């Protein structure tokens, strides 16, 4: 009946992509530090990972929930300085 | 730094290294006998690129609005109708004159036999 | 605003002294709208607003338009004369 | 990583040069796509990548490809830069170069002084200062806010842009025709 | 073969006639007139039977217009 | 409010507050404790907040500087609701935001962990979580029961605790 | 909410010797107050169409000798002549709300119309299915429309608050 | 930095492993949907054969003829190799997994597929011939009307979720697919898809050596997965396959390498097996079908299927603007 | 005579769904579906030789 040998190529590619979607998972996973990725970043976001990036203290998602910040958050604050844009 | 150009530089380190693979590998040894005005052409075939155009340039048109489409709610959707309707009109202008076909010129010579 | 400028300076001089075909010159009409587009843009995200955006998005469109318009005028001439001269029309 | 509008501004002038001088006329198409797409990369360099996407849709996938098109199964002769040519138009084309580049410049200054209109096109050296502020609570992008203007305050913008779409299609059309 | 009757002739013949032999644009025109013709005449009766509109979303933030008043608290 | 492109190179300062304005202490809340809490800062300190946005209006122009007096209150009165929420709701505030982390920040797939907090924080701290703007005859999206948008998986710590305040009869 | 104008408006500011009724009315109310004689407009454009036609026909023929046009060149003349129609019957409605022609007869109809929204205990001008930044965008699109009927046909269909009119 | 070039070579290896079998998998099922066998005499069930093809013919004598612009005839094979494979970063397998996370996502889809019309027409300017040109032109004006058609099925999938992010479409449709609504779709689009790749069924013109002929060969295949990608995404279900909160809820207590594991090996087999079922199905319709005229192919694109999608146009924004829906950014 | 278009059983919807979904294509497809389930016909050919009669030459 059905060919075993017809759709083993397709065994193959699903197994490909299957295993590559898989370990890209868990790489995404070891480079966010346990959690998942966030998958679409507001502006509004994008500058709220940076201020979380400046409260937690170098880790990038570590999110600290203390009551009252630190020492170092007031001097800490960043401005960009763009380029004359020839 | 990221994921997105390593991968915009390596596809074509990927093409240069199996060229020059086969560059590199393969014989070339050609010779003569390996080796080796202008036609005319029907209207349709310059008529389906030169209007395949002002059709793509309204498929992009409602990219602006398909993005918009919560804010504009009730008044853009009516602008945006007005807009298709105008171009449904010279669409169906161009399928009423039969623009695109290519028809062939020899029939089966309808005309009748007739005598003396 | 030095891209757009020589863009439009140097597709405008191209098209000048354009005398060896004819769709050199089309395509330095092109670059000369690509470097209008350029001037505008860059003037759009320094003001902080849109409406040098809308122009720009409104001007893709009418080039578009002009290039489609514009080539099925050649094609015209071209049906008459089945050569197109290097010296120009 | 500081120069790269400069290298992108270079490299645009290269490639208007080898536009206009170029053996083959679809040699001298690509270098177009390939400016085309220098021009892409500016527009994502400043912060615009919307538009550069745009760019590589409108501009290469449809009036470039109807360009090559065209250039195909039509007879185009074509003279190559000869010297004989081309040096009787140099002197000219010196001083137009000079005159209109200057020229170009000089609109963006607002002086009584000639020189000093055109020495503020190169004062350019000062770092903006980008702040933070809190005051945008959603995703409103570019494509979005062009698609609000186009489509409430310049809707007839859009009506009468279709109107010139419609007549890209009626006018080809009625061209290249032949009507029985 | 089957010639064209012209709409003018008979409406409801012509009509029949479009769809029996050119469906492609019969349908197509069928679908495009079903939406903004039932954009006209059922909307006012989704608003009056199914459900009334939804409440706008906000954009900025909601200033309200008052003069301050004063408020005892956190005074420190 | 334009985002800066074409090599931003990043820069801080060395100073201090100069004497005339008192010190005020900071939140140390990041994103998903500021998410979480969000309703509950806008539930106590609206004619806080609404005083300093309103300061904002009033003295066109002049913006930071005529407006810090109460721009202290608003992050004073936020900083008084986050330890508040802390010293009595610490475990399930946390088991909420920690939900939040995962899944893109998205209220829409932490339910059951903010079913918790919302019971918790309205019997102790007595703050409603609620929606303005929605007339009646209009559902609010967190009370739904069977909504269409669940997530991908529901955490395993909430569900847990989900089931075991249904077994107490907490919830 | 929904029906504060949140603009600086012309107040009773007439365009002509006599009152305003509307800066823009509504197309609905437009063809609620066309008089007798607006219709006799309309029928007097749909037939000309046609009668034009056959007209410049028995001046000068097509090819030569006389025939009557086709019945296919009288049906679109007729469309047409209803669209000259409608189109000058909305202009010189819209002139009666406007102020610069006689509108006596449709001054009445309004106050006793805005009494009775008074005493419905509903909005003066519609309650609009549109956020209030839209309704103005869209009612300054449409404000003045009338002016430019030659290029394009343009018409009011929104419930905006303001009609340049007081309380 | 390790980190992300261990990603993108496993990436790779993935994908330019998979084209490869796709070419074994097509012998294979058009065979015995012929009733014989694919092949089995290169590999212990007839794998690597693919390899064995690649193999000899990067060992062919590459022949530049005497009507030829030679550099344009080699690199026309790179520039359709290489945008046949860049478009291969966008795709989610699974939620955010992407080679580059860029919130317009479909507008960069769109636009490199708009790019691979060029090394047909151009490649048609190699050698030459009155006949090498107009074959060339009858090619590229079916590539580019078709690819209007798929332009337009986009765009009337993103007024659904208004956004051009790719993996926000696909969390959106874990309410219901695009294809259960909209399955007239569906059916449009595959056979958009089966024109832009120019498959035999759809095909005209077909009816080198060595390195311009295995870019072009794996151009072709990586258009075949990339198209079926796109299919993927906006049409069927990405990479969701059912709600899967129950299972974990037994198996699993607490977050784990080995569960984030296991939750990608559930997204991308759902991917895959949309992806394999679409690719069988593109083989299944070739296996069955006579070819096209030019005229047929016009006339099916331009004077049939456009009118209808502008119907669809007029009907997909009227209903939902009759119940008050509209997609919020 | 051949039959015009309104002297015909058929009705327009009943033969415009079998136009725009396309069921004899479908039909000619389940065919080879059909086809792909069942038993090939290869025989291996320097380990097994087809036909013989004694006459062959
Ligand atoms: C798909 C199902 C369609 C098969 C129809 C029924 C099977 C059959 O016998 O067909 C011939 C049948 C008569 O067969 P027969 O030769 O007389 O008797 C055969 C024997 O029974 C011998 O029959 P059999 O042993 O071949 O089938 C027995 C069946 C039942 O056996 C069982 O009871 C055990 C069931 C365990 C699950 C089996 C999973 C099979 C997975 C298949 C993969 C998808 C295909 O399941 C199997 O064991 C098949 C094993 C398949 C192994 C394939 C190797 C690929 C591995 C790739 C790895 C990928 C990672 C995963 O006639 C028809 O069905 C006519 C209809 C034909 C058209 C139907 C088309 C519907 C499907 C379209 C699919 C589109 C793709
Ligand atoms: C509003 C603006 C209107 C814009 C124009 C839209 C026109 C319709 C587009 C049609 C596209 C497809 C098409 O042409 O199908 C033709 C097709 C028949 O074509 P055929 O006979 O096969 O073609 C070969 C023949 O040689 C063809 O034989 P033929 O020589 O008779 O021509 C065939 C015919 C085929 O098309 C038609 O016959 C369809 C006509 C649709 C428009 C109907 C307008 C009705 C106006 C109101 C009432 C007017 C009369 C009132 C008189 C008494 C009043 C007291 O086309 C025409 O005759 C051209 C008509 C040109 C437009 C006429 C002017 C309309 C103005 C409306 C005025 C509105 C007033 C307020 C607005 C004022 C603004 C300030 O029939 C239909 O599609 C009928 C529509 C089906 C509906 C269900
Ligand atoms: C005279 C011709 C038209 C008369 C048709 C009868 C309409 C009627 O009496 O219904 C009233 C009806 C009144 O409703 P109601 O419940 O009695 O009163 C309460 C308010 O409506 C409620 O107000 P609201 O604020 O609550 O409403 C919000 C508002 C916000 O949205 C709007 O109201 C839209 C604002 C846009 C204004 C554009 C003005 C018209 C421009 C015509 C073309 C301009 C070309 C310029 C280019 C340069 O409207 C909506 O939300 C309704 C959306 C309607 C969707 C359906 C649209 C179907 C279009 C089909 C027309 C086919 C024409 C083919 C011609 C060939 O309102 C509507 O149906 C609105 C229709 C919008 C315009 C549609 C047709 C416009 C005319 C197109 C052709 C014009 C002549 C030809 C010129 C040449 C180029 C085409
Ligand atoms: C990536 C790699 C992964 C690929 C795996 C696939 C493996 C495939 C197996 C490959 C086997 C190699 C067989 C290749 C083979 O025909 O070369 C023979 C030589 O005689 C050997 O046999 C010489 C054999 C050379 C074998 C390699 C020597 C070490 C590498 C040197 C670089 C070809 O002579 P040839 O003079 O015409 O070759 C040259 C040369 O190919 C061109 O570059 C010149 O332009 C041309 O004029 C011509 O003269
Ligand atoms: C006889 O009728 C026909 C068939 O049989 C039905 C065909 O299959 C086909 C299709 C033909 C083929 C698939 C032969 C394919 C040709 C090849 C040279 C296969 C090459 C394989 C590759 C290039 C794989 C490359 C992979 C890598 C380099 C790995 C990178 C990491 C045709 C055209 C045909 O006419
Ligand atoms: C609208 C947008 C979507 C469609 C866009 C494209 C429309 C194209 C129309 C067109 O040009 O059709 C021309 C064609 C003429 O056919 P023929 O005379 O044979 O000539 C063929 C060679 N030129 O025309 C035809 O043969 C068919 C014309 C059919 C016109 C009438 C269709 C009526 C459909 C009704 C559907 C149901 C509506 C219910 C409404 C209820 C409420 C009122
Ligand atoms: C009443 C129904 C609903 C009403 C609403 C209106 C439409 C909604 C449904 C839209 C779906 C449309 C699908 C595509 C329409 C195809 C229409 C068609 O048949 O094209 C006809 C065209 C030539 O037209 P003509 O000259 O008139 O001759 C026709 C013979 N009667 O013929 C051609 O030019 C060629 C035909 C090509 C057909 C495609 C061939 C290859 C693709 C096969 C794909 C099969 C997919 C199966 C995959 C299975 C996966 C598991
Ligand atoms: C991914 C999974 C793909 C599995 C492929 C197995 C094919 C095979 O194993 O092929 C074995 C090969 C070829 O052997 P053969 O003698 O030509 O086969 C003849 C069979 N007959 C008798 C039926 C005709 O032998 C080798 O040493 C190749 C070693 C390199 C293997 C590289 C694998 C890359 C993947």
């Amino acid at each position: 009946a059905i060919p075993f040998e017809a759709l083993l190529p397709y065994g193959i590619i699903f197994g490909l992509l299957t295993a590559g979607g898989g370990a890209m998972q868990v790489l995404h996973v070891y480079r966010n530090g346990g959690v998942r990725d966030r998958f679409a970043i507001d502006q509004w976001d994008s500058q709220m990972m940076e201020r979380d990036l400046r409260l937690n203290g170098g880790q990038g998602r570590k999110q600290v929930d203390q009551a009252t910040a630190p020492e170092a958050f007031k001097h800490n604050h960043v401005w960009k300085s763009e380029r004359p844009l020839i | 730094m990221n994921t997105f150009i390593i991968f915009i530089i390596l596809i074509p380190i990927v093409g240069f290294a199996l060229l020059a693979v086969n560059i590199l590998l393969a014989v070339y040894k050609p010779y003569n006998e390996k080796l080796g005005t202008r036609l005319a052409f029907n209207a349709a075939f310059i008529l389906v690129a030169i209007l395949f155009l002002p059709f793509d340039l309204e498929i992009s048109t409602l990219l602006p609005y398909v993005m918009s489409i919560y804010l504009v709610s009730n008044y853009g959707f009516t602008i945006v109708l007005l807009f298709l309707l105008i171009l449904i009109i010279g669409f169906v202008y161009e399928i009423n004159t039969n623009a695109l076909k290519i028809n062939k010129h020899n029939k089966p010579n309808t005309d009748s036999l007739i005598y003396k | 605003m030095f891209i757009g400028t020589i863009i439009l300076v140097l597709s405008f001089l191209g098209f000048v002294f354009n005398r060896r075909n004819i769709i050199l010159a089309f395509i330095c009409l092109e670059t000369m709208l690509l470097g209008i587009n350029l001037i505008l843009l860059r003037n759009s995200v320094l003001f902080d607003d849109i409406s040098g955006s809308l122009f720009a998005i409104v001007i893709i469109i009418l080039a578009g338009v002009e290039s489609a318009i514009g080539l099925s005028l050649l094609v015209s001439y071209y049906r008459l004369r089945g050569v197109i001269n290097s010296y120009g029309i | 990583t500081y120069y790269f509008i400069e290298i992108t501004i270079f490299l645009a002038i290269l490639c208007t040069i080898f536009i206009i001088s170029a053996k083959n006329p679809m040699v001298s198409i690509l270098y177009m796509i390939a400016l085309f797409v220098i021009a892409a990369m500016y527009l994502y360099l400043i912060g615009l990548g919307i538009f550069s996407l745009l760019y590589i849709m409108i501009y290469i996938g449809a009036i470039a490809v109807l360009f090559l098109f065209i250039i195909t199964l039509l007879d185009i002769n074509s003279t190559e830069l000869s010297v004989k040519s081309n040096i009787r138009d140099l002197p000219l084309v010196l001083i137009s170069l000079i005159v209109l580049t200057i020229s170009g410049l000089m609109i963006y200054s607002n002086d009584s002084i000639l020189i000093n209109k055109l020495l503020e096109a190169f004062g350019n050296d000062y770092n903006t200062i980008i702040t933070q502020d809190w005051f945008n609570i959603e995703n409103t992008t570019l494509l979005t806010t062009i698609g609000n203007v186009l489509l409430t305050n310049n809707a007839f913008i859009l009506l009468v842009l279709a109107i010139v779409l419609l007549l890209g299609i009626i006018g080809p059309i009625s061209i290249t025709m032949k009507h029985k | 073969i089957n010639a064209n009757p012209g709409f003018w002739n008979g409406p409801f013949r012509y009509l029949r006639w479009s769809a029996h032999n050119r469906p492609h644009l019969f349908f197509a025109f069928a679908i495009g007139i079903a939406g903004p013709v039932a954009a006209l005449t059922l909307t006012p009766l989704r608003r009056k039977y199914l459900y009334p509109d939804h409440s706008p979303l906000p954009q900025s933030y909601p200033l309200p217009q008052r003069a301050r008043e004063g408020l005892t608290g956190f005074d420190d | 409010p334009r985002e800066a492109a074409a090599h931003w190179v990043p820069f801080e300062d060395k100073a201090n507050m100069p004497d005339n304005v008192p010190d005020v202490v900071e939140v140390g809340a990041t994103s998903a404790p500021l998410l979480s809490a969000s309703y509950f800062i806008g539930a106590k300190c609206k004619p806080y907040n609404d005083d300093f946005m309103l300061c904002r209006e009033e003295s066109q122009g002049s913006g930071a500087i005529d407006c810090l007096k109460e721009g202290r209150r608003v992050t004073r009165c936020a900083v008084s609701v986050i330890e508040d929420i802390n010293k009595s709701c610490l475990d399930e505030f946390r088991l909420h935001w920690q939900c939040l982390e995962q899944n893109n920040h998205q209220l829409s797939g932490c339910r059951k962990a903010e079913a918790l907090l919302n019971k918790c924080v309205f019997t102790k701290l007595n703050l409603e979580k609620k929606i303005p703007g929605l007339r009646p005859d209009e559902e609010p999206v967190f009370l739904k029961k069977d909504p269409w948008i669940k997530p991908a998986v529901d955490d395993f710590k909430s569900v847990r605790a989900y089931a075991e305040a249904k077994k107490n009869g907490t919830l | 909410s929904s029906s504060t104008p949140l603009v600086k408006t012309s107040v009773n500011y007439s365009y002509g010797d006599y009152p305003l009724i509307d800066a823009d009315p509504h197309f609905k109310r437009v063809v609620g107050y066309m008089r007798p004689s607006d219709y006799g407009v309309i029928g007097l454009a749909t037939a000309a169409l046609p009668a034009g036609i056959c007209f410049a026909e028995w001046l000068d023929p097509v090819k030569g000798k006389f025939a009557r046009p086709s019945v296919k060149f009288l049906r679109v003349a007729t469309m047409l002549g209803f669209a000259v129609g409608f189109g000058a019957a909305y202009a010189r409605s819209s002139l009666r709300f406007f102020g610069v022609t006689e509108n006596a007869r449709e001054y009445k109809k309004d106050e006793a119309q805005m009494a009775a929204r008074k005493a419905a205990g509903l909005e003066p001008y519609g309650t609009s299915s549109l956020t209030p930044e839209l309704q103005e965008i869209a009612a300054k699109n449409s404000a003045h429309s009338i002016a430019g009927l030659f290029i394009f046909p343009w018409f009011n269909f929104v419930n905006h608050p303001y009609h340049g009119r007081e309380q | 930095m390790i980190i992300n070039i261990v990603e993108i070579l496993i990436f790779l290896v993935c994908v330019l492993f998979s084209v490869a079998y796709l070419t074994v998998a097509e012998r294979k099922t058009l065979a015995y949907m012929q009733r014989r066998l694919g092949p089995n005499f290169v590999g212990y069930y007839g794998l690597l054969q693919a390899f064995a093809d690649a193999v000899k013919l990067l060992l062919k004598e590459i022949v530049l003829p005497k009507e030829s612009n030679y550099i344009i005839l080699v690199i026309s094979p790179l520039i359709t190799l290489i945008t046949a494979l860049i478009g291969w970063v966008v795709i989610p397998l699974g939620p955010g997994i992407t080679l580059g996370e860029l919130n317009l996502g479909i507008l960069f889809s769109l636009a490199i597929g708009s790019l691979g019309v060029f090394g047909s027409l151009l490649s048609g300017w190699s050698s030459n011939s009155k006949y090498s040109l107009l074959g060339s032109i009858r090619s590229t004006a079916q590539l580019i009307s078709y690819e209007l058609i798929l332009t337009s099925i986009f765009i009337i999938i993103i007024m659904f979720v208004s956004s051009l992010n790719i993996t926000t479409i696909i969390e959106t449709q874990r309410v219901v697919w695009y294809c259960i609504p909209l399955l007239p779709l569906l059916l449009i689009f595959f056979i958009a898809s089966v024109a832009e790749t120019a498959r035999p069924p759809f095909d005209l013109t077909e009816s080198y050596s060595g390195s311009p002929f295995v870019f072009f060969f794996l151009a072709e295949y990586s258009n075949i997965i990339l198209i079926s990608a796109f299919n993927g995404y906006l049409l069927l279900g990405g990479y969701l396959s059912f709600n899967y909160s129950y299972l974990f809820n037994i198996l699993f207590n607490d977050y784990s390498y080995v569960s984030f594991l296991f939750e990608g090996l559930i997204n991308s087999s759902a991917y895959a097996i949309k992806l394999v079922f679409l690719m069988f199905s593109f083989i299944w319709v070739r296996a069955a079908f006579p070819r096209f005229t030019y005229d047929n192919l016009i006339n099916f694109c331009w004077i049939i299927l456009l009118p209808l999608l502008f119907g669809i146009f007029l009907i997909i924004p009227s209903t939902l603007y009759i119940f008050d829906s509209f997609p919020t950014l | 005579r051949p039959a015009t278009w309104e002297e015909s059983e058929e009705g327009a919807l009943s033969k415009a769904t079998k136009y725009f979904l396309l069921a004899e294509m479908f039909r000619g497809l389940y065919v080879v579906l059909e086809q792909f389930f069942r038993a090939p016909y290869t025989i291996y050919y320097p380990f097994e030789k087809g036909p013989v009669s004694p006459r062959f030459r």
